RNA sequence: GGGUAGGUGGUAAGAACCUCAGAUCCGGAGAUUUCCGAAUGGAGCAAUCCGGUAGUUGGAAACAGCUAUCAUUAAUUGAUGAAUAAAUAGUCAAUUAAAGCAAUACGUGGUGAAGUGAAACAUCUCAGUAGCCACAGGAAAAGAAAACGAAUGUGAUUCCGUGUGUAGUGGCGAGCGAAAGCGGAACAGGCCAAACUUAUCAUUAGAUAGGGGUUGUAGGGCUUGCAAUGUGGACUUGAAAA
RNA sequence: CCUGAGUAGCUCGGAAAACGUUAUUUUGAGUGAAUCUGCCCAGACCAUUGGGUAAGCCUAAAUACUAAUUAGUGACCGAUA
RNA sequence: GGAGAUGGGGAGCUGUAGCGAAAGCGAGUUUUAAAAGAGCGUUUGUUUGUUAUUAUAGACCCGAAACGGGUUGAGCUAGUCAUGAGCAGGUUGAAGGUUGAGUAACAUCAACUGGAGGACCGAACCGACUCUCGUUGAAACGAUAGCGGAUGACUUGUGAUU
RNA sequence: UGGACCUAAGCUGAGGCUGAAAAGCGUAGGCGAUGGACAACAGGUUAAUAUUCCUGUACUUACAGUUAGACUGAUGGAGUG
RNA sequence: GGACUGUUUAACUAAAACACAACUCUAUGCCAAACCGUAAGGUGAUGUAUAUGGGGUGACACCUGCCCAGUGCUGGAAGGU
RNA sequence: AUCAGGACAUUAUCAUGUAGAGAAUAGGUAGGAGCAAUCGAUGCAAGUUCGCUAGGACUUGUUGAUGCGAAAGGUGGAAUACUACCCUUGGUUGUGUGCUGUUCUAAUUGGUAACUGUUAUCCAGUUUCAAGACAGUGUUAGGUGGGCAGUUUGACUGGGG
RNA sequence: AAGGGUGCUUGACUGUGAGACAUACAGGUCGAACAGGUGAGAAAUCAGGUCAUAGUGAUCCGGUGGUCCAGUAUGGAAUGG
């Protein structure tokens, strides 16, 4: 069914477009990962009057976006030290939440779905790299330090 | 109950007819499948309806 | 209030009283109404046991009298509040309703057999009957044509007679059996959604509260005029009368 | 400009109507329309003609019954009835 | 209208024209090329009362073994679970252990200790193999005399449960 | 001897799960002895009651006042039971 | 004849019948197979192939022969329906 | 959701085929008497495919304006260049369907573990692990199915069988 | 002769059918005669299967051919007769 999809995919379109994709893409991936929207006023042409202002839209998204990246890229210290052995047993044992526990909320939103760090998310007793992904050109690099409390 | 949490539709019964004719009575059940709604972005309940609730639920922009 | 000269219920005599300041008796309206029972403070082997809370009176206190309250569910409101920042889940409090029963009877809906008949039996019949369950009401259900149906036709629903045991439907067997039309009982038609417009919600309203509208020989909205201040309701409070 | 969409239709299994499933009505699974030059119906179906406006709601009366209260009746019974 | 006879109510029903599956024709019609032939017709009504028979209802009365639907029963009994209790008395004397002999060291043998067994005899207790009696009994299953088990797969009380 | 104390099998069971309906299962709680904990013995008396009434001698648990000493220590943990 | 001790048709059959320790086959890798219900739930089992369920035989000793045509069970490439 | 594979149709594109005779590899039906040259020949070098060991065709590089007896000769049932339609077979960028084969997670599942409601083995929420578009469930349609149910299983007969 | 041979042919016809046999019914058997158009024969006449008696199965249901009937408002069609 015909989906307007607000980010860049792989396939399918560019920022603005509309594509005929199976609902199972579109009620359980584009839409939750806000990569795509459903029809616009309801309707093709409450789409094509409406476009004049989803333009606007996603401007502003976008600039709130990169609003948020910065409010990251300022205060960034979220630490964290865990409790263990420390000598011969190191792993962060945090998972991501605990990590969400000091992001959405108490700073910088930061969704579950925003963050594409890897499956991983950090088994080290140092410094490490947090990746995170407002749009499809934004790169959000953080640098957690980790240690025993 | 086998039955909607949406609408109340239930099962319907009636015969099971084959070859002579033969009266046995038997139930159609609804296809009850789990989806998840939300509800002014909270509530996401796990609640059982029918796909044809659910396909009404999603040419509506998931609204009930 | 009526109405009197007797009354104190029956097996029922006697003893002792009441009653003419109007008794007993009959009618209307009230008062009291132990315990169990939907039973609902908790339990339980029904008519029992064990309590909490807030008052008040005795005691020096434990305690004991005398009161009121204390179930669950649903709806509304307010407070508090997890995993986890917010927010929900949850918790608490207040208010309002629900519980149950019976009329061996009628209504609606769900589920739903078998004996039997077909001279056996499986389709079929029995029968959508019995039974089981849910919800009522004083009736319920139905109801204002996306209709009948073959015409210069009728014009909500319901019930009675006929149409007829007809057209039809049936291992075309046992059987089942209307819908039109006609004659009667009664008769009533109303109201929302959308358009359009008003006000308000970080007005992303796609939401809330109003005006406008309710249709078929199409209706309504948009713009522009004439005529209207009535008739009638399935309608609220009162007053009066029969 | 508005006139009720997972709706009317259609397919697969059932049923309601007198009908042992079929034009009409209904639905368990799937699919799925149009907008007065529109849609449905007149026993498969098509065309002409005609009839009616589905997918929203409420509706007294005539109708069904008597556990009970008052009055009364019976070619009903009269202690095995 | 008296829980009336009845009056109104002609909706309808039977007869008046039949024949044919039917359109259709008509004292004719169906069959057929037929008019011939043959089949059916070319007339005798209706509404009630009474009697007889018959159809639907349980249909003259009494009688099944049954079938389906609902409830009540594990106080008897069968199993399982929880918690208790009971088995007078007397015998047999295992495994094992100690000591001594013995063995190169084991094995083996002797004495003592130990008290096991779905062990033995036999009461309460449990069960019911036999004769007799009873068979409208004392008794809807027992009595006398014998009989099997009797520390166990035992017996039993109370409570729960299928 | 049993409640005002406690639990076994099992029963009931707010929420909750499952199921055309009635209902079934089940958590927290609550019941449930045939078990556990808890202080009284001897004699006498009436026609009928007696560790219950009477005589004699005891014990237990609460509350208040008082004297002396001591810091008191559970809805939870552990031991015993 | 049954290895044995035992159990059985309350109220005509206590036995050679049933059971029993033992043997074998088969299924089951754990949310196990099997089983009660419609499902939830539960037994198996708070167990884990030295374990569980089912079929057959029935101490102990010696043995258990031939047939895979038919039926049942397991596996199988392609091919035909 | 993505990737890879082969299959059937074709948008665009090439080719592909030997009875003899016929200067030769003749798939059929037409117009058909001229045709080629910077949409560039003779000679040469290489390559996929094909094979009658001979040949067809496609592609690249040099070459340079002269040629076609494969128009006109001639043979043959079918005859030659050029422009079209119809058959066997292969490759190609490309879409349309499913078929087995992987990977991924967000649907969904859990009688993995943890926290909270909560003094709580259930349940709910949030995770984590393990699966994963499978499984389970609904509808439809085959196979097996005395586990279960409703019935049938005749009459004559020197009685019945 | 109703047996054998030869020639020509297809009456192994169409619509019927007064009257009888035998029969519970359903069915069965014989048949004069009439109309149409034929075959044999000069014609009269004969031919509605064989010298005669066995060689056969109701209804329902569906299929096939023809058809001067119906065609659910009308024209068809479907579906029937
Ligand atoms: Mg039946
Ligand atoms: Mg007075
Ligand atoms: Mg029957
Ligand atoms: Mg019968
Ligand atoms: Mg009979
Ligand atoms: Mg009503
Ligand atoms: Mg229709
Ligand atoms: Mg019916
Ligand atoms: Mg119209
Ligand atoms: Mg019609
Ligand atoms: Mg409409
Ligand atoms: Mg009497
Ligand atoms: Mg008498
Ligand atoms: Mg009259
Ligand atoms: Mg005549
Ligand atoms: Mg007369
Ligand atoms: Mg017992
Ligand atoms: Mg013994
Ligand atoms: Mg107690
Ligand atoms: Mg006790
Ligand atoms: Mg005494
Ligand atoms: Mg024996
Ligand atoms: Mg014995
Ligand atoms: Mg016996
Ligand atoms: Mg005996
Ligand atoms: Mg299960
Ligand atoms: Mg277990
Ligand atoms: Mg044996
Ligand atoms: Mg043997
Ligand atoms: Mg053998
Ligand atoms: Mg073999
Ligand atoms: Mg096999
Ligand atoms: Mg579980
Ligand atoms: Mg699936
Ligand atoms: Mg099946
Ligand atoms: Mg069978
Ligand atoms: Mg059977
Ligand atoms: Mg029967
Ligand atoms: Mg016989
Ligand atoms: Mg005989
Ligand atoms: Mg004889
Ligand atoms: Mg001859
Ligand atoms: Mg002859
Ligand atoms: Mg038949
Ligand atoms: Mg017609």
């Amino acid at each position: 069914m015909k989906v307007i999809l607000k980010q860049d995919v792989s396939n399918l379109g560019k920022r603005f477009d509309v594509v005929d994709v199976k609902d199972g893409y579109a009620i359980h991936f584009l839409f939750p990962k806000k990569l795509a929207a459903p029809l616009t006023k309801k309707s093709l042409q409450d789409r094509d009057l409406f476009l004049k202002k989803q333009q606007e839209h996603y401007e502003i998204n976008k600039a709130l976006s990169h609003k948020l990246k910065e409010v990251i890229e300022q205060t960034e210290l979220h630490f964290s030290l865990k409790e263990h052995n420390g000598r011969p047993y190191g792993s962060i044992i945090t998972k991501q939440i605990i990590n969400q526990a000091h992001t959405k909320g108490m700073a910088l939103q930061k969704f579950m779905f925003k963050d594409n760090v890897r499956l991983g998310f950090g088994d080290h007793e140092i410094t490490l790299h947090i990746f995170e992904d407002t749009t499809a050109v934004l790169k959000v690099k953080v640098t957690p330090d980790n240690g025993v409390k | 109950a086998k039955k909607d949490q949406l609408t109340l539709r239930g099962p319907l019964y009636g015969n099971n007819r084959s070859h002579s004719k033969t009266i046995t009575r038997r139930k159609w059940n609804v296809n009850l499948q789990p989806c998840k709604v939300k509800t002014a972005d909270g509530k996401t309940t796990r609640i059982l309806v029918s796909t044809r609730t659910l396909r009404t639920l999603k040419k509506h922009n998931r609204l009930s």
